[PDB]
């Protein structure tokens, strides 16, 4: 009752099945590659059913080697992955084998990779603040404890950075579980991850699903799932909270966009697969915090070429709760984080949330980035002198306020050498109000580059000789 | 009875042979009670959209049509209920007592079975009401760029229906529908929320296609909104449809489209993605008085991406709509909120949507506001500035602050009139700019702690009459007298 | 890429346009009555005049630039979808 | 001899027949609909022969409820609409049905909208001018009798008034009739269109020819040939010289693009069809003068992204001969019409059609128009007493101009219970080189407001 290969073209293969033995969408195919440098055993995931008892499936591991022909296994079920506590501390790929112990958890519980979304009746909106001590995002773009938070940028911006960031802020003094997936990302990061958690003895509470950008589509396509399924786990059966790291979400999209043509799908705009908006709405939707039942997720998200305006990012952004969108041009000026402060959003910065003071501080924060931004041209081309003198003030308060925005990270301290620093909430507001009001016009804007709060900016203004 | 098998099955898609008898869009039952939409008929096979869970149909399964096209329940019993593009509820409150059924393509009502829209739709919002104002069975465009305020937009006027609402008259009260395609559940339900607070829900009913939804249902959501709306319609009652948003119903439709094989052309949409957007939006119509003299306005929503106008759904639903409302985020960054571009924004209606006082006081409105944007480079030099001029910058800035709200509070009609009154009158000349919006505010409460004859007078009659103003200025004065500034200066004279 | 910076440099020779046209009415009105001043070094009224000109000759290139990419872009689009529907034809 | 339905994909139906009955490429087919809810009866138009008696057609209805295999009727001949003086006074959709009357004109004749333009030896080789008896329009952008006119206007500019005006004055100065085509027409735009015309009294001398904008690509874009077709019957079969509005003329080239790629026809250049220019001009040559009888069109044009390089307008423009756009800051001012002199702009004022004194006197009063829009950002900043005294009364002299121009329209006397004038050519040209002159300086700027000839100007003169 087994079928055989009939086709293979890269990550793509055909299957033929006896009739009354076409293995179910999404089942676990098991083939054999027996030749000696690459003798193994491929996984295919049912992907088409295409008549005449065919099926078209995407391999997650590579098909070189594959003959035409050769024994198919189907397994009955979708790729399952172990769950439990005995997944925290361990790294795993996407079909659930333990990479730092192999054979590890072949006993525990396994769960489809593949869920229904929480019910709506279930969904309830969370709306409290998470606390990092990054000006910035505290600032502008307050995090959602249980809520969906993404880090956007292009290429080297930041987002893995950040993303080591919250894990130090964040994770550390957590008292839940936590699970790290790495979407389709470079192997040296993966290893890098894994010793840095090792030796802040945050591993022990964190389980690390590891896909990377080598490996063929279907690995990169499925890797989130197994970690959302063992997230869920987590969530819905330990009952404890949850912190969800993804790096890089878009490498979800890109491997599903890779085998769409592959797979005889017509392609979409800027040559995406058509169903791109429905697997981003069925894998975000699978990540939420429901009632009683909290999931905090920060997901970095690639933006294709510095493009906002791709649809990829675009329909990324209506499943996010916070958004920390990173940008090119602050990341050039030297500015880190490279927070884009005008294009940065969160659901709960408005005054019922997070209070009156929070809200009008980074209102006027705001709007003077966005005057100052309108005068760049006027001063790029024309000069400054030329601006009134509201307007030149304006200029010095934005010019003062952008540096005071960036920030000595702990993760970024193997990149300028200095350790990080952080800044209470409180602290933060009143700094920038006190800016905001013109309280430090008379300091060097040099003085407001990367430091932590007030007793940084005055230690650094008396080493530049300012007080 | 025919029976057709599943020949092939991908990504939402199955193709169904026999069933020779099959309509075009006609549902169709596979196997665990799953649901179909037959959109591709040839000598071959039928091409289906699955419903939702798609996972479980296979190759050879049975398929039964239902004889019945795409129709959804309609009655009473769906205000305040949440229910998926199918009136099934999802909100886990039981089931929901139906009057009847309609057909989800039953055609709209011709030129002949239409009046003139006469009647206003108040938004609660004092920029759409006086510059681009809304009249019951017209269609006016949300369009703007993510987290421009569209949604807020949208929430607010259903929030300002209440009032209507509680006044009990037929003729008064407005159902509003929220049709919700593609969002994230947990924003659907903080905007249930919201309208709960407010005390919406008990005229509202949301029809809801989250993000993980099958793209059948997000291309349906919109036209099962649209027949819920059209059954309150035809019977004399007055609908307000809003559509969160058209884009992601034009890119599920597309995506249907492809996955069927279908030619594309710009930007990959088919060739009647335009049509899809016209026939969903005609619907909305103001009936004449021989069928009820009912309405339905639409308030379709579009997420431009970089603020894009020119792009194809964009320029489509543009081209559609009897008026656009354009939200700007550098506007919005502005600390203009609701982020509305005056200077763009326009309403085809006209005043024939807008109360004789409403009409009276924002006349002048658009004049000023047109005047201050072409001032505004001369801020820096007052001096240099005519007296006529200057003064007319200073107007511009008092009325551009005077049209600044805050989140979650529509007012009314009356409230709405007084403050344009106080804006385009010069009794916000002697404020300072920082202190406009309050005062605007603190002036209102006055005015209801003392004097409500004036909005009594204005809601009644809709005229703001001759000693109504008068008392009013009068009002004005005393609060002057009265009125404490930011700075500690006085606003008197 | 192109379109985007071609519409901040729209963007950037508008803001000058206006800055420039106010500069010229200011100086006229001093006239009736800083280094802006046209060739006074090596008149302020008549430089901004020759500015603004300036500016409103870039605006259109650049008008003209971006239009022809977007037409470049549309059509570039539709190629690349078209040859995928063709290849799986 | 009936063929049946086989493919049903949207509004593209596959239909097979006998093999020696099948329809000509544009007959108009007819199939049922029985299901309750959507009963209706599709009418197909034939626009491939795909081999082995298949052929494919665009249905004109939303194809909801058809069935494969349903009989298929061959009408014989393409789409024909109803033609004749019933037809004035109603409005009928692309296929010839009477929508404020169903089954009215059923008995007419039926006219094929699918006509070759007039052969080359009948078009007249000497350009025209239509004199409308507007003082701006005659003056600064004299139409051209059988030719074409851009209209550009915003919401609340008297779009509709001036379409208004242009149809009681060619019912009655020319003696003709008007053909409204609503390409893309909004219902609710129609029905309040529809309401003033009746409410005006001029329905009556026009008929309205709808497609709507709920209606499928098929439909929007034949309506067009529709009212073309009812048009060129007034002038050839009646002698009557026809007056063709097309709001919106991109619209029809936008379901034509839409029917390419429902086709599936690989888009050309920005994703337009491949035959864009052919479909234009086959719309567009219908439009002439021909045996002392014209067709004169005017057209709303939209131009997507505001760029005129675009093919569909810069396919459109090719076609056009006057162009007359309104602008809310004329309308502001209290001058209707409210045309833009210094924005609008016609193709034939040249010496050689209106003759030396028309291109001079048009030429001065735009020169001085002009340079008054000039001064107006000085005047509006600095004040109008910074003006020399030169700038001073070219600034009086030209605001005189700019009312002079206005005047109270024939379709205006409802609005207001003024009647409209008609201003002969030699008058304007007349007045307008005195007011170039300064010979009505003295004069208040009142004098000027929405009058007709001289006379009419000294008449308020004396009033005031
Ligand atoms: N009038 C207002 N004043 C202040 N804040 C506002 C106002 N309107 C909206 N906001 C805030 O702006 C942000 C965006 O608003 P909203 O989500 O309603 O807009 P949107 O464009 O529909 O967003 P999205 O991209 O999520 O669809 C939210 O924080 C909302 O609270
Ligand atoms: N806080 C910071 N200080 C200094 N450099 C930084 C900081 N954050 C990021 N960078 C720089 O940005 C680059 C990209 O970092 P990373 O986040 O790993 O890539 P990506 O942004 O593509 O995920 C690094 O080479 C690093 O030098
Ligand atoms: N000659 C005129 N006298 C007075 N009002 C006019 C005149 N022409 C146009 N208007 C005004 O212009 C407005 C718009 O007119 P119309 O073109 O009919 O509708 P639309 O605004 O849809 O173009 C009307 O409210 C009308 O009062
Ligand atoms: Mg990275
Ligand atoms: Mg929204």
């Amino acid at each position: 009752t087994a079928g055989r290969v009939v086709r293979i073209t890269g990550p793509v293969v055909d299957v033929e099945f006896p009739r009354g033995s076409v293995p179910e969408l999404f089942n676990a195919l098991h083939a054999e590659i027996t030749f000696g440098a690459l003798a193994k055993t491929l996984t295919l995931e049912v992907a088409q059913h295409l008549g005449d008892s065919l099926v078209r499936c995407i391999s997650m591991q590579p098909t070189d080697g594959l003959v035409r022909g050769v024994e198919v296994t189907d397994t009955g079920a979708s790729i399952s992955v172990p769950v439990g506590d005995g997944v925290k501390g361990h790294v795993f790929n996407a079909l659930g084998d333990c990479l730092d112990d192999p054979g590890y958890g072949k006993d525990f519980e396994h769960w489809s990779i593949h869920r229904k979304p929480p019910a709506f009746s279930d969904l309830e909106p969370r709306t409290e603040m998470l606390e990092t001590g990054l000006k910035v995002v505290d600032l502008l773009t307050p995090y959602v404890r249980g809520g969906k938070i993404a880090l956007f940028g292009g290429a080297g911006v930041g987002k893995t950075v950040l993303i080591q960031e919250m894990i130090n802020r964040i994770a550390r003094n957590f008292g839940g579980t936590s699970v790290f997936a790495g979407v389709g990302e470079r192997t040296r990061e993966g290893n890098d991850l894994w010793v840095e958690l090792a030796d802040a003895n945050v591993l022990k509470d964190t389980a690390l699903v590891f896909g990377q950008m080598d490996e063929p589509p279907g690995t990169r396509m499925r890797v989130a799932l197994s970690a959302l399924t063992m997230a869920e786990f987590f969530r819905d059966e330990q009952g404890q909270d949850v912190l969800l790291f993804i790096d890089n979400i878009f490498r979800f999209t890109q491997a599903g966009s890779e085998v769409s043509t592959l797979l005889g799908r017509m392609p979409s705009a800027v040559g995406y697969q058509p169903t791109l908006a429905d697997e981003m709405g069925e894998l975000q939707e699978r990540i939420t915090s429901t009632r009683g039942r909290s999931i905090t997720s920060m997901q970095a998200v690639y933006v294709p070429a510095d493009d906002y305006t791709d649809p990829a990012p675009a329909t990324t952004f209506a499943h996010l709760d916070a958004t920390t969108e990173l940008s090119r041009a602050v990341f050039s000026k030297g500015i880190f984080p490279a927070v884009d402060p005008l294009a940065s959003s969160s659901t709960i910065l408005d005054p019922a949330i997070v209070g009156d003071e929070h809200y009008r501080v980074a209102q006027e924060v705001i709007r003077i980035l966005q005057r100052y931004k309108d005068l760049q041209d006027i001063i790029a081309i024309l000069g400054i002198d030329e601006l009134s003198e509201e307007d030149k003030q304006l200029v010095n308060r934005a010019r003062r306020i952008e540096r005071f925005l960036s920030q000595n990270m702990m993760a970024a301290e193997q990149f300028t050498g200095q350790p990080g620093s952080t800044v209470p909430l409180k602290e933060t507001i009143e700094a920038f109000d006190k800016l905001t009001k013109g309280e430090f016009d008379h300091l060097p804007e040099q003085a407001f580059f990367l430091i932590g709060g007030l007793d940084d900016l005055a230690k650094k203004a008396e080493s530049l000789g300012a007080k | 009875e025919e029976i057709g098998t599943v020949i092939d099955a991908g990504d939402g898609i199955a193709h169904v042979e026999g069933l020779p008898s099959v309509m075009t869009q006609e549902l169709l039952e596979f196997p665990g009670g799953v649901l179909g939409v037959a959109l591709n008929l040839d000598e071959h096979s039928v091409g289906a959209v699955i419903l939702g869970e798609f996972e479980k149909i296979e190759e050879g399964q049975q398929v039964k049509r239902t004889g019945e096209v795409l129709s959804v329940p309609v009655g009473d019993a769906f205000l305040g209920r949440v229910v998926n593009p199918l009136g099934q509820p999802i909100d886990g409150q039981g089931d929901i007592a139906a009057e009847t059924r309609r057909a989800l393509e039953l055609q709209a009502p011709s030129v002949v079975q239409r009046q003139s829209v006469s009647e206003p739709l108040q938004t609660g919002i004092k920029a759409i009401d006086a510059m681009t104002p809304i009249g019951r069975g017209q269609r006016q465009l949300i369009i703007g760029d993510r987290k421009t305020g569209k949604t807020a937009v949208c929430v607010d006027t259903i929030l300002n229906q209440r009032e209507a609402w509680l006044t009990g008259d037929p003729k008064q009260q407005v159902r509003c529908v929220y049709v919700a395609i593609g969002q994230k559940g947990t924003t659907i339900a903080s905007v249930k929320r919201a309208l709960e607070e407010g005390g919406a829900m008990e005229y509202t009913t949301i029809v809801a296609a989250p993000a993980s939804d099958a793209a059948g249902f997000k291309w349906l959501a919109p036209y099962t909104g649209s027949a819920i709306g059209q059954h309150w319609m035809y019977n004399g009652k007055h609908v307000l449809i809003v559509f969160d948003d058209l884009s992601k119903q034009a890119d599920a439709y597309r995506a249907i489209s492809l996955l069927l094989r279908r030619p594309p052309g710009r930007e990959a949409f088919p060739g009647d993605v335009f049509y899809l957007h016209s026939r969903l939006l005609e619907r909305c119509a103001k009936l004449s008085d021989e069928l009820g003299g009912g309405s339905m306005t639409g308030l379709p929503i579009i997420e431009t991406k970089a603020n894009d106008i020119s792009a194809f759904i964009p320029t489509n639903v543009i081209s559609i709509t009897d008026g656009q409302c354009f939200l700007e985020s550098d506007l919005f960054n502005q600390g203009v909120r609701p982020a509305i571009n005056v200077g763009v924004s326009v309403s085809r209606v006209g005043g024939a949507a807008q109360i004789k006082a409403m009409k009276e006081v924002a006349g002048s409105l658009r004049l000023d506001l047109s005047q201050y944007r072409e001032l505004e480079a001369f801020a820096a030099f007052a001096s240099d500035l005519d007296a006529a001029s200057k003064a007319q910058l200073d107007r511009g800035a008092r009325l551009v602050e005077l049209l600044k709200q805050p989140q979650y509070s529509p007012l009314a009609v009356e409230e709405q009139v007084v403050a344009i009154f106080l804006g385009t009158q010069g009794h916000l000349d002697s404020v300072p700019v920082e202190d406009v919006q309050r005062f605007e505010s603190e002036l209102l409460e006055h005015v209801k702690a003392s004097h409500s004859d004036i909005f009594d007078g204005i809601r009644e009659t809709k005229k703001l009459s001759e000693e109504a103003e008068e008392k009013l200025v009068s009002v004005i004065n005393e609060f002057k007298k009265g009125f404490q500034a930011s700075d500690g200066s006085s606003v008197v004279v | 890429a192109t379109l985007r910076e071609l519409r901040g440099r729209i963007r950037s020779a508008g803001s000058i346009k206006k800055i420039t046209k106010a500069q010229e009415l200011i100086a006229t009105s001093r006239i009736a009555k800083r280094g802006l001043c046209g060739a006074y070094n090596a008149s302020r009224r008549r430089a901004m005049k020759s500015a603004t000109d300036n500016a409103d000759d870039l605006i259109k290139a650049l008008t003209l630039a971006a239009n022809r990419e977007r037409q470049a872009q549309i059509t570039q689009e539709i190629s690349e979808i078209v040859g995928g529907a063709n290849a799986l034809a």
